[PDB]
């Protein structure tokens, strides 16, 4: 089986089937324009913006989606919802907020469309339909607004208010 | 140590793109970064091209940014936000299909009715109009009293029906609160006949709220409150969207530069030889009744010969054998020479369409039969043309609660 080496910032050398790792757009472009064209001597491809555990999780996710059908290339009026997440995708993402956010960062770095889409969907589902106090309690953001800024934003957005 | 605010601009924009409009406004109060990123103009593009159906061309004409378009629209038709996206989709479709078709009806349409007029209507009638009905009359106040109307028409040999959508003020003037038809509001008038496709602004007298029905009086009962109903659609949105789907799907044929309420089923085709027979059915609530059951129907037959056929196969109608069948299985037959007192010619290029009336005394019913053409050049030869077995159908009636309680 054709293979590739993905190296973490920690130093762990993971081995991924190249047909699996080609789901990530960045690795696909690298091994379609530079890597497999030259046939590099199986040197580890370093990925210094991710850590070991997050790389292991993206590898697990991508292996679980190695035979995934191509995504529907539709936007705007297609109205991408937040409930069509697969049940295994729902169960796999059940981690704390730090791991989920590092997974989103890894998904944006490797440009894995499916993983980024489902992680953004779960994060949106953690926000959709909650009061601002509920959002700031579920997450951890201090209110940087002053009284003047709070009054300004209230005056700007006092229209959805019923 | 890394939180949602610490995420980069692009994943945060992807996260906020999946949120709904109330959540995007709700994120404006959360933090300064989320407030800045919620006012991103593409973010109010999934929320404006679907909630108000405002396309790119409308934006370029109004030269406004997307969030400004959304706030300007929410300041106008905002409280109908969960209905507008449907109703305008009908209203901008009926006004589109009528643009190459009958142009006098859309030119008869008034502009939008402001909220002051609808509030005056609500104060006058003493009840609350349905929100979707308010949105639909906000997009268009209907039309002034001009024949033909917007909600279809029906033309017999003698009884001509044409119903035009009623404005807010005339609906308030024609609002009814009497016993029987209590808290019922008209959506159309006929002028010629007096049809009033009422809607129920309040659930009373055996009607669930926001239902659309015809007015069919009880001829047998002498109670003035005994009025029977002929329910058309579930709600106002269902009624209007079903009508618009029928109009733009070709289900309602365009005849005499009007919209006709001819429910034509594509199954009801019995083309024999080069003669193509096509039948369309319709219901008329003025000539129909419930007690006693009259259940009037009309039907138009589209007989024609294809131009591919040679002219030497020329034929002429001389008979109409009809197998009227009700829900009790009774069969009645007519054999009168010529359809509707006429002997038409079926020729290559000729299309004969005539209206006729039937009186199925039960709620169901169907017909079949033969024309038995006599050939033109060969005066002895006769062709056979079979009418398809088209199945009549009156809408779901509802006996008045005055009659239901009575006994």
């Amino acid at each position: 089986m054709p293979s590739i080496k993905l190296q973490s910032s920690d130093g762990e050398i993971f081995e991924v089937d190249v047909e699996i790792a080609k789901q990530s757009v960045t690795i696909k472009t690298m091994l379609e324009d530079l890597g497999m064209d030259d046939e590099g001597d199986d040197d580890p491809v370093p990925l210094p913006n991710v850590n070991a555990a997050i790389l292991k999780k993206v590898i697990q996710w991508c292996t679980h989606h190695k035979d995934d059908p191509p995504p529907p290339e539709d936007d705007e009026n297609k109205e991408k919802r937040t409930d069509d997440i697969p049940v295994w995708d729902q169960e796999f993402l059940k981690v704390d907020q730090g791991t989920l956010f590092e997974l989103i960062l890894a998904a944006n770095y490797l440009d894995i469309k499916g993983l980024l889409d489902v992680t953004c969907k779960t994060v949106a589902n953690m926000i959709k339909g909650k009061t601002p106090e509920e959002i700031r309690k579920t997450f951890n953001i201090k209110n940087d607004f002053t009284e003047e800024e709070e009054a300004q934003v209230r005056k700007e957005n006092q229209w959805c208010e019923e | 140590p890394l939180t949602l605010e610490s995420l980069p601009t692009d994943p945060l924009l992807l996260i906020l793109s999946f949120l709904d409009y109330r959540d995007l406004i709700n994120c404006c109060y959360v933090s300064r970064r989320l407030s800045q990123l919620s006012s991103h103009d593409p973010l109010w593009r999934r929320h404006c091209k679907k909630y108000w159906l405002i396309s790119e061309e409308e934006k370029t004409q109004k030269n406004q940014c997307w969030k400004s378009l959304f706030i300007d629209t929410y300041s106008d038709v905002g409280r109908y936000i969960d209905h507008y996206a449907a109703i305008k989709k009908a209203w901008d479709d009926l006004k589109k299909y009528l643009e190459p078709r009958c142009p006098r009806m859309v030119l008869s349409l008034k502009e939008g009715a402001r909220e002051e007029d609808l509030d005056a209507v609500e104060a006058q009638i003493g009840c609350k109009l349905p929100d979707d009905y308010r949105c639909s009359y906000r997009i268009h106040n209907g039309q002034k009293l001009v024949v033909p109307g917007l909600l279809g028409s029906m033309a017999l040999s003698n009884h001509y029906r044409s119903e035009d959508l009623l404005d807010v003020d005339t609906a308030a003037g024609g609002f009814q609160q009497r016993q029987g038809l209590k808290y019922c509001l008209p959506l159309t008038f006929c002028i010629h006949t007096g049809l009033s496709q009422y809607i129920a602004v309040e659930a009373a007298e055996g009607r669930n709220k926001n239902e659309v029905f015809y007015q069919c009086p009880d001829q047998m009962a002498r109670n003035p409150a005994a009025i029977d109903m002929f329910i058309i659609g579930a709600t106002f949105t269902d009624w209007f969207t079903s009508y618009v789907k029928n109009v733009v799907s070709g289900g309602f044929p365009i005849i005499r530069d009007q919209i006709f309420r001819y429910v034509h089923d594509p199954e009801c085709v019995a083309t024999t030889g080069d003669i193509t027979v096509s039948v369309s059915t319709s219901f008329l609530p003025e000539l129909s009744s419930v007690h006693p059951p009259h259940y009037f129907f009309t039907y138009r037959i589209r007989i024609e010969m294809s131009k591919d056929a040679l002219p030497e196969k020329a034929c002429q109608l001389d008979s109409r054998y009809w197998r009227i069948t009700n829900a009790k299985g009774d069969v009645e037959e007519v054999q009168g020479p010529g359809v509707v007192g006429e002997f038409p010619i079926i020729s290559p290029g000729r299309v004969y369409e005539y209206t006729s009336c039937t009186t199925f005394s039960t709620t169901s019913g169907y017909m079949e039969g033969y024309y038995t053409f006599h050939f033109l050049y060969f005066k002895d030869k006769i062709f056979n043309v079979a009418i398809p077995r088209f199945h009549m159908a009156c809408p779901t009636f509802r006996v008045s609660i005055a009659r239901l309680e009575m006994g």
